[PDB]
């Protein structure tokens, strides 16, 4: 460019020629000159001038504002409430379009996080992803996806195209392994089991209408049909579809990863998977 | 010591069988599991009783 | 047999490549032995001298630990007792012989212990400063691409004379791919020279490219540098530190 | 027994006839006896660019700087570049030999 | 007898989990625009004096920005070539909508053009037609 | 005031000693070395402030954490008193609330 041609003429760049970007630094003012010296910006003698004014929120001796308001449980149990990151079909379509979420294979929270499509924070009480209806009208992809929460309209968009959506619960410990699997294989521990939902969440994940992972499989076809009629689309028979096996693939309710059983150890250095043989240890994991 | 096996695999020298719980360790895990994590059948049964009382 | 080199990674379609003369140090007159192509986004980025200033500051300030210290009025020997009574003396009121006003007293606002100036610039910013610095040397005719650092003799006189014959600067910075394989002839000659410094390709930085007038890069180091710096431009944010296993990262 | 040759001057003045000297090199390198429209021949080919530029530097003595190689897209650019003279005289050096007025005296203390 | 058993037949699923560090190049689509709305830069390249590059996520680098909580601006980044030529085109393009010449700042060092007000949507469609 | 009556001895700085010549090398050990080492690992200094920065109150507490139990009786007494001085200033005294 023309800028580089200017460098050719100009003298060498060196440590003696450096300069910061203009206005990059403000100048700090010492209390030395008459303008900023003398009383030094503090005012005439007094409590605020000696530096001993009362604490923040003190109002000179009347009951402060933040003390005379009734105490109310807006934030009770905030640290215990569950948080589900929202994923919109617009974001899902956009990720697929640019190749960042491969639709050929099943989509699980690992793949979504692995494609920088969602950011999961188990420390801040993230327990998964909830599918968001936004973008349903323009959603034209056939995919198999597992999400901890889903909405009635969000499910309809996935299924109408012939995809599969199932809702699966991951416990706080399992989610952290799911989100960052490799920073776990490096520890050297065996893969833990996946714990069942708490009593409060059991109804949601055992219900077909929500596509629960613990729900009765025989009851799905009725649920799929009713949703199709309500939203005015024809339910597509996915058994005929060539990639039916991939669409129907589902991990065991006590399994975190698709091809890895609980209890195995992943020797990444040697590209091996140590597996136990003991009976009590195999009964513990297979339970 | 485990951390050495996961990073470096076999060359660490950790005896593989030492990566899994020991007999006494296994008993602690199961006993703790029963106390704090009920089975699916019990959870559904407990839920049903609450609904009947509510009804 | 001209030594012709091409960028391994794909150059943007809209930008044409930049080139430099490949050189040899085997003889005084072997100035042009090949023609080389350099990725425009490494050696032809926009000239940003504010960023070069930023990186040069960081390299000089995050290492700084100041060991200056002073004693406060509490840490000076003695001083517990009241010198005289407050009243009935005609003297100025005092509470200690070690206050800041007194000779031998504590320092009111002095340096306090060892202090660190540590901070980290964004990794992309520091990588950019290596790209900007490389453009500056090329566009200002101070960068000399060489095929290898092999030298006919180990006498330091040869290296200095070669620099004068070719109109190099008083100070030359030489880069080789890896420390282990650097030729013995080059080590012997440069070891005794203050102005000619030899570093491995992993030691290249903005501060040393501004202290040394002319930069000498072997062809393998050019490919080494282009790969690392370009990788920064089409990368995700780190899920976890880049020393942990990744799908495609060494 | 490596002995440095004398240091060369950095001054270059266009030769008598660049076209004659340049075209001769082009004919040797290209070998087609100066096809018409020679000036617009592209130098994108690496081997052609090296042979043409490398030969010119040896003959005339003036070499294309690393900064300007990418600009030599076509033969016209190479011909234009060699048309600019290069002088090693400093701006001070020019003043000394500039027929200064008799009341101006300059002395070199370096 | 060790209480374990080594296998090398299931390390395909572990490889599936490893994450990438390079943003993948978008896959070729049969029909453009893509259902999201994304469309790649046109080829052959535009012949304008200036070139606007795509971000690492392969989008047009137009960003809505706000300062002071009320000063609305739109920013065009990654502009190569004659940055001043791009301003002239933007002023002509946006003047009919506003009815007056738009206020702009050209930062030649960074290579970005800054416009007062929100015009990202109109300025993204505009660039798409030019093929940037 | 009073001034020197003779010039002080000339000060000579050799700019191409090994420390000055090779200053700044291996500062991109991370980006140019596959991130095996962070540059902050190359800092040499007190144990409690390598790759770290803080205000005086923060520096006092961190020194106590790292070497507090290996400190001399007189020093630990002074360090502890400095913490309490700085705690009361930064949390009770100043212009801004
Ligand atoms: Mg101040
Ligand atoms: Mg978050
Ligand atoms: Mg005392
Ligand atoms: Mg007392
Ligand atoms: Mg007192
Ligand atoms: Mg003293």
């Amino acid at each position: 460019g023309t800028s580089l041609d200017l460098l050719r003429s100009l003298p060498r760049v060196s440590l003696a020629n450096l300069k910061p970007s203009p206005n990059s630094r403000k100048r700090e003012r010492r209390p030395r000159d008459r303008r900023r010296g003398r009383k030094c910006g503090r005012g005439h003698k007094g409590e605020r001038q000696r530096g001993t004014r009362p604490r923040l929120g003190f109002e000179g001796g009347q009951t402060p504002f933040y003390i005379r308001i009734p105490k109310y449980g807006f934030n009770e149990g905030h640290s215990f409430r569950h948080q589900y990151q929202p994923l919109s079909l617009r974001r899902l379509q956009y990720l697929i379009d640019l190749g960042r979420v491969d639709p050929t294979q099943p989509i699980d929270l690992t793949q979504l996080v692995n494609g920088r499509g969602v950011t999961i924070q188990p420390l801040k009480r993230d327990y998964g992803v909830q599918l968001v209806e936004e973008g349903a009208d323009t959603f034209q992809a056939k995919i198999n996806i597992e999400v901890q929460l889903a909405s009635e309209l969000a499910i309809a968009a996935i299924e109408k195209n012939g995809g599969v959506v199932t809702t699966a619960f991951y416990d706080p410990r399992s989610l952290e392994i799911l989100c960052k699997p490799i920073p776990f294989f490096l520890r050297g521990q065996p893969i833990p089991k996946r714990m069942l939902p708490p009593e409060s969440l059991v109804p949601y994940y055992t219900d077909a209408k929500n596509r629960g992972y613990l729900a009765d499989p025989a009851k799905f076809p009725e649920a799929r049909l009713e949703l199709a009629m309500k939203f005015g689309y024809v339910l597509p028979d996915i058994t005929k579809d060539e990639l039916f096996r991939m669409l129907s693939a589902r991990k065991d309710p006590r399994q975190i990863f698709f091809g890895l059983a609980p209890g195995w150890v992943v020797n990444m250095a040697d590209k091996k998977i140590l597996k136990p043989t003991d009976e009590n240890l195999l009964k513990y994991y297979s339970s | 010591v485990a951390k050495q096996f996961g990073r470096h695999g076999a060359i660490s020298g950790v005896p593989p069988a030492s990566l899994w719980p020991t007999p006494e360790q296994l008993r602690e895990l199961e006993a703790e599991e029963q106390e704090w994590y009920p089975s699916l059948a019990t959870m559904q049964e407990s839920l049903r009783l609450q609904q009947q009382a509510l009804e | 047999d001209p030594v012709l080199r091409k960028c391994e990674l794909r150059i943007p379609v809209h930008r044409r490549p930049v080139q430099a003369w490949v050189e040899s140090l085997r003889g005084f007159e072997q100035e042009r032995i090949g023609l080389a192509e350099l990725h425009p986004d490494v050696f032809a980025t926009a000239p940003r001298l504010d960023i070069v200033h930023q990186v040069a500051i960081w390299q000089r300030n995050f290492r700084r630990i100041s060991y200056a210290n002073t004693k406060t009025r509490a840490e000076v020997s003695g001083g517990g007792r009241k010198p005289w009574q407050q009243k009935g003396s005609g003297r100025a009121r005092h509470g200690s012989i070690r206050s800041p006003l007194w000779r031998g007293g504590g320092v009111a606002h002095g340096p306090r212990g060892p202090t660190s100036y540590y901070y980290m610039l964004p990794m992309k910013v520091r990588a950019l400063g290596l790209k900007v610095a490389l453009t500056v040397k090329l566009m200002q005719d101070d960068l000399h691409i060489v095929d290898s650092l092999e030298l006919p003799t180990a006498d330091p006189q040869y290296l200095t004379e070669l620099a004068q014959y070719r109109h190099w600067g008083s100070s030359v910075l030489l880069v080789d791919l890896t420390h282990e394989e650097m030729p013995k002839n080059v080590v012997a000659a440069t070891s005794g020279l203050n102005s000619f410094n030899l570093i491995p390709a992993v030691g290249l930085n903005v501060y040393s490219m501004l202290k040394h007038q002319t930069l000498v890069l072997t062809l393998p180091s050019v490919a080494f540098l282009e790969d690392k710096l370009l990788w920064q431009d089409s990368r995700y944010t780190p899920l976890y530190p880049f020393r942990l296993p990744y799908s495609d990262f060494p | 027994v490596l002995v440095c040759p004398p240091l060369r001057s950095r001054a270059y003045t266009p030769p008598s006839d660049l076209q004659s000297r340049l075209e001769s090199h082009i004919k040797e390198v290209l070998g087609s006896s100066l096809p018409n429209n020679w000036q617009d021949i592209s130098l994108d080919d690496g081997h052609m660019k090296f042979r043409l530029l490398a030969g010119l530097a040896d003959g005339l003595g003036h070499a294309v700087p690393n900064s300007r190689l990418h600009q030599m897209c076509r033969v016209r650019d190479v011909l234009d570049f060699y048309n600019v003279p290069v002088q090693d005289k400093s701006k001070f050096d020019e003043l000394v030999a500039s027929n200064l007025p008799p009341n101006l005296k300059i002395s070199w203390s370096y | 007898n060790p209480g374990f058993v080594e296998s090398v037949d299931e390390y395909q699923f572990v490889e599936r989990l490893l994450p990438p560090t390079k943003i993948p190049e978008p896959p070729k689509h049969k029909h453009y625009p893509t259902p999201s709305g994304w469309q790649p830069p046109r080829d052959p390249l535009p012949s304008l004096p200036y070139f606007v590059r795509r971000s690492r996520m392969h989008n047009i680098p137009v960003y809505k920005e706000i300062t002071h909580g009320n000063r609305q601006m739109t920013l065009i980044r990654k502009v190569e070539g004659d940055i001043w030529a791009l301003q002239k085109d933007v002023e002509e393009f946006l003047s009919p909508l506003l009815g007056k010449t738009p206020i702009t700042q050209v930062n030649e060092v960074t290579g970005t053009l800054r416009i007062k007000g929100y015009f990202d949507e109109q300025l993204k469609a505009w660039l798409l037609e030019k093929g940037f | 005031a009073f001034v020197r009556l003779t010039l002080p001895p000339p000060k000579v700085v050799d700019r191409w000693n090994e420390k000055r010549a090779l200053f700044g090398v291996y500062d991109n050990i991370g980006i140019l070395g596959n991130f095996e080492k962070h540059p902050k690992e190359l800092i040499k200094g007190p144990v409690w402030l390598r790759g770290w920065r803080g205000n005086e109150l923060q520096r006092c507490v961190r020194k106590k954490k790292f070497v507090g139990n290996r400190m001399f009786i007189e020093d630990l007494h002074n360090l502890n008193k400095r913490i309490s001085y700085l705690y009361k200033h930064f949390n009770r005294h100043g212009k801004y609330r």
